[PDB]
């Protein structure tokens, strides 16, 4: 059964496989060759000249029934569609066939569309493909970002695994604030939340990476307004803390020396260069990319030092 | 935290005559059903075998003949016979003549003119005629024409635009705008922009930051944050690492044994992680990961274009790196 049922499905793909290149040469654009492929898409999804079919099949009968039939075959594609994605949610073809219909249809529902991404995104946060389809739907949705940057917030708050939420957020906020690099008080209000999230799970690595871009899109540091000094010197003894409790953690090391960067470089030279050696006994395979950070740091002091009248 | 555990018995030395055996009898059920990527499956052996010294165990003239055979009308090649044309098919044909110094077997004027006709106002590409756009394919557009002499034929500064719309917080490059940084898209959109001379608009540090990152104390890379180690990310890791001249950033010796470890000793063939089934695709991978990494039984490999450099040597395409 197991090697011997697995002859079975050989041989009806081959031979459904078959037939459905026979009559598509044929030119038999027709409902069997939507029955002949969900057979086998439905297992190998990535099989992208069988998709091309199943649009060349709806494309020709769209132009040969009424539009209540039409309707018909649109409503049991997107049926056809959720199953293969429940199978295989991580398909390009998949998810590009349910795109290319939807970008076709007369009155798609939206609405649905971002339910379905709301559901699969429940299962895995991470997926990629939904996050993009998300966005092609809200696009044609006109969805305004300040709402998706709600729907954002509730992921990151309600578990982990949110690498694709903050990344989301990174590129959302832009859009609040688009200029032709945030304003401060949006910026601000992220170190604030990435600190929340950093300090509640220390072995967030997604946090620690919004962080470190979080802490170049702003001032410079000679421009460091009172406020901003003092949250950037308060997340610098936040992460001493963790330090002590997590003597291990690699990324609150990295995070004590950028801090220092952002705060004063030629002030905090001593400790940046303690920082170093720690961290790399902590992370040794990163230490040859830590010997050139610390390169470009020291060389950044030198011109430094040298701008003094 | 998610990795896996290198078991003290896996192997430790490199079996070039084993996988040297298992490609040249491959294909001799995931075979039929993968046809449907049958001229990149040949593309991987022939590569391998090639970086191995190992191509004329091959069979050349059968080759070019099935080539020959899935080009279309349109230009386009597909990926076996009757199957349709797509740009990932029409990258791996040209490979492959390349390989073989064989390019005129097929129409090449008809190629470029399929390439061209997938350009879309932003720059971008489609995959074929029904619409998808992905990096993946505006660095298969650029290296398809880099290796026939024809990067002229697209516009190029449109393209690159696209590319780098792309370019996200954390240094990498994703699917379309909008898309999280990925490994796979990180290495199509270094390698287009060393074949389009735009490498100065990466932030190399930063880039190669999140790169190094990937590594995971069992020595293997994966290709995005809190996601399993791959064998084949020894490509799409380490690859983009050389474009941007940071390949030492990740530690050569522990990644050398996480993939020699994804060996498998008995049938030859290299597995996605240790233990797991091998395939061509994750043999490729291996082996030319472990020539980036330096090792003198295997021929240097192209890091744009993964292929054995001298062959682009041939064709006089090399793409200055960082
Ligand atoms: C090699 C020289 C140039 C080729 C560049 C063209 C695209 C390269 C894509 C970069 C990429 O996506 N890399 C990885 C990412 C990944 C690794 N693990 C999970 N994801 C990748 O290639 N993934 C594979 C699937 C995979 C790898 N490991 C476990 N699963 C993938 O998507 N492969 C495609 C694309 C491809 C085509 C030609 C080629 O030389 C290399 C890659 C693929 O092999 N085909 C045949 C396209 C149809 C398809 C897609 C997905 C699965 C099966 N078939
Ligand atoms: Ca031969
Ligand atoms: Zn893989």
């Amino acid at each position: 059964a197991k090697r011997l049922e697995r002859e079975q499905k050989l041989k009806l793909y081959q031979s459904a496989t078959q037939a459905v290149f026979q009559k598509r040469q044929a030119g038999e654009l027709d409902e069997s060759v939507l029955e002949l492929t969900s057979q086998i898409l439905g297992a190998n999804p990535d099989f992208a000249t069988l998709w091309n079919c199943r649009r060349e099949v709806l494309q020709h009968l769209e132009t040969e029934k009424s539009p209540e039939e039409s309707a018909a075959l649109v409503k049991a594609e997107l049926g056809f569609l959720e199953s293969c994605l429940r199978v295989n949610p991580k398909s390009y073809g998949t998810w590009h066939h349910r795109c290319w219909l939807l970008s076709r249809l007369p009155e798609p529902n939206w609405a649905r569309e971002l339910e379905l991404c709301a559901r699969f995104l429940e299962a895995d946060e991470r997926n990629f493909h939904c996050w993009d389809y998300r966005r092609f739907v809200a696009a044609q949705a006109a969805v305004a970002p300040a709402e998706e940057l709600a729907f954002t917030d509730s992921l990151i708050t309600r578990n982990f695994s949110n690498y694709s939420s903050w990344h989301y957020r990174s590129c959302l906020l832009p859009q609040l604030h688009p200029q032709p690099r945030l304003p401060e008080n949006v910026l601000l209000k992220e170190l604030e939340l990435v600190q929340n999230a950093f300090f509640t799970d220390p072995n967030d690595q997604s946090a620690w990476f919004y962080h470190r871009w979080l802490l170049g899109a702003g001032s410079g540091r000679c421009e460091l307004s009172v406020e901003k000094s003092t949250v950037l010197q308060s997340e610098l003894e936040s992460c001493k803390e963790l330090q002590e409790l997590e003597p291990e953690n690699k990324w609150c090391l990295l995070t004590i020396i950028l801090l220092m960067r952002a705060l004063d470089p030629l002030l905090y030279e001593k400790e940046t260069l303690q920082y170093f050696s720690t961290l790399k006994a902590v992370d040794p395979m990163r230490a040859a990319y830590l010997d050139d950070l610390r390169s470009k740091f020291l060389l950044e002091n030198s011109v430094l030092k040298m701008e003094y009248a | 935290q998610k990795d896996v555990t290198i078991k003290s018995d896996a192997p430790d030395t490199l079996l070039l005559e084993k996988h040297a055996d298992y490609i040249a009898s491959y294909g001799s059920y995931e075979y039929c059903m993968s046809e449907y990527l049958r001229m990149s499956g040949v593309y991987w052996g022939l590569t391998v075998m090639d970086l191995m010294g190992q191509l004329h165990r091959m069979n050349k003239e059968e080759i070019l003949v099935f080539i020959k055979s899935c080009q279309h009308e349109c230009g386009g090649v597909s990926a076996s016979i009757g199957h349709d044309p797509h740009l990932l098919y029409t990258l791996s044909a040209v490979q492959i003549l390349t390989l073989y110094d064989s390019i005129h077997v097929i129409n090449v004027d008809k190629v470029v003119a399929y390439v061209q006709s997938l350009q879309k106002e932003d720059g971008s590409f489609a995959g074929d005629i029904w619409g998808e756009i992905d990096t993946r394919f505006s660095f298969c557009a650029v290296a398809t024409l880099a290796l026939l002499g024809k990067l002229d034929a697209i516009n190029v500064e449109k393209a690159i635009e696209f590319v780098l719309s792309c370019m996200n917080f954390d240094g990498g490059f994703g699917c379309r705008p909008g898309s999280e940084s990925h490994a796979g898209q990180i290495y199509c959109c270094t390698g287009f922009l060393a074949i389009t001379s735009q490498l100065h608009q990466v932030n190399s540090d930063l880039l190669g930051w999140w790169l190094c990152e990937r590594q995971l104390p069992s020595g293997g890379l994966n290709g995005r944050p809190e996601k399993l180690p791959d064998v084949c990310y020894s490509w799409w890791v380490l690859a983009s690492l050389k474009i941007i001249g940071r390949l030492h950033w990740i530690d050569r010796e522990k990644l050398r044994s996480f993939i020699l470890a994804c060996q498998d000793e008995e049938t030859g063939g290299f597995a996605d992680r240790p233990g797991d089934m091998v395939d061509p695709f994750h043999t490729l991978f291996g082996i030319a990961g472990l020539s980036l990494l330096g090792e003198e039984q295997i021929k240097p490999v192209s890091p744009v274009f993964c292929m054995p450099e001298e062959v682009l040597q041939r064709v006089n395409v090399q793409p200055e790196l960082v």
